[PDB]
């Protein structure tokens, strides 16, 4: 699925990520944008044999098991396949344990090159929320 | 499966460290996020902190900063240091993942003058 | 901190008889409330996580819901060993905090 700006917006809100340990609801919907573009089933192999999932590409050599990376580590406690569903749940229950690493948001590379130091607010600007 | 328990000392001086150990079984300790948990005689419980994955710490503002949490991966296991304890320290300690799916069995520690 | 107040701190019911716990936030947390049982002499469980999202092994008579500052656990039909305290987690910010645990007692 492909989810339209504010229509994530929303969801991302309803799934307890507007001001999730210190970052606000912008933060999450610019970094889909950035590492998905907001498409849900989006995936990408990675030189090291990994693969990111989902709509904020999580990867399977640190978060989840997709039973297929070297060092896996699964930290999210979760297979890869649950990242890639129309339901954000899994994915935005990862993402929370991942942010709560002392990394933060740094993990998201494309966050980290394209949103932060802007103005991420203005991602959910001009929505029903 | 995994598998957490706790050991430790179940009585310490006031003044004194209280450290305990948590030993992991079943899964290395770089795969988790660890933390620790007390209850304290008034059925209260406190989240102490938690070690994450990169190695980051995150403390209780309420210990004032006289805890450490520490991990060993030889040994496959953590642990807790709290320094100076008072008798407001006296309570039943938790080793527990993250996600809360898993728990030791949880062991008393009694601080006093005796 | 997050404060989380939990009501009402005791509660007596009859086997067979449904129950709801109360658990407020002193802010606005989103969905991250979860709820923990403990019984003496024992460690805590996770009963639900994220207000209302289900966990492998639970009985599916405890559920969950809520978002923002007001949440509930309910127990539809509560059995004997569902006697135990009640403790709602708040995950939202740091330092996580729980509630001040409700009780509750067969009647």
């Amino acid at each position: 699925k492909v989810f339209g700006r504010c229509e994530l917006a929303a969801a991302m809100k309803r799934h307890g990520l507007d001001n999730y340990r210190g970052y606000s609801l912008g933060n999450w919907v610019c970094a889909a944008k950035f590492e998905s573009n907001f498409n849900t089933q989006a995936t990408n192999r990675n030189t090291d044999g990994s693969t990111d999932y989902g709509i904020l590409q999580i990867n399977s050599r640190w978060w989840c098991n997709d039973g297929r990376t070297p060092g896996s580590r699964n930290l999210c406690n979760i297979p890869c396949s649950a990242l890639l569903s129309s339901d954000i749940t899994a994915s935005v229950n990862c993402a929370k344990k991942i942010v709560s690493d002392g990394n933060g948001m740094n993990a998201w590379v494309a966050w980290r090159n394209r949103c932060k130091g802007t103005d991420v607010q203005a991602w959910i600007r001009g929505c029903r929320l | 499966d995994v598998q957490l328990q706790e050991s430790g000392p179940s009585l310490v001086k006031p003044s004194q460290t209280l450290s305990l150990t948590c030993s992991v079984t079943g899964d290395s300790i770089t795969s988790d996020y660890w933390s620790w948990i007390r209850k304290f005689p008034g059925n209260r419980l406190e989240y102490m902190g938690y070690v994450s994955a990169s190695g980051s710490t995150y403390y209780n503002p309420s210990l004032k900063s006289r805890i450490s949490i520490t991990r060993d991966t030889s040994k496959n296991q953590y642990y807790l240091d709290l320094n100076s304890v008072t008798t407001e320290d006296t309570a039943t300690y938790y080793c527990a993942n993250w996600d809360g799916d898993y728990w030791g069995q949880g062991t008393l520690v009694t601080v006093s003058a005796a | 901190d997050i404060v989380l107040t939990q009501s009402p701190a005791t509660l007596s019911v009859t086997p067979g008889n449904s129950v709801s716990l109360s658990c407020r936030a002193s802010q606005s947390i989103g969905n991250n409330l979860h709820w923990y049982q403990q019984k003496s002499h024992e460690s805590p469980r996770l009963l639900i996580k994220y207000a209302s999202q289900s966990i492998s092994g639970i009985p599916s008579r405890f559920s969950g819901s809520g978002s923002g500052t007001d949440f509930t656990l309910s127990i539809n039909s509560v059995e004997t060993e569902d006697f135990g305290m009640y403790f709602c987690q708040q995950s939202n910010s740091w330092p996580y905090t729980f509630g001040g645990g409700t009780k509750l007692e067969i009647k």
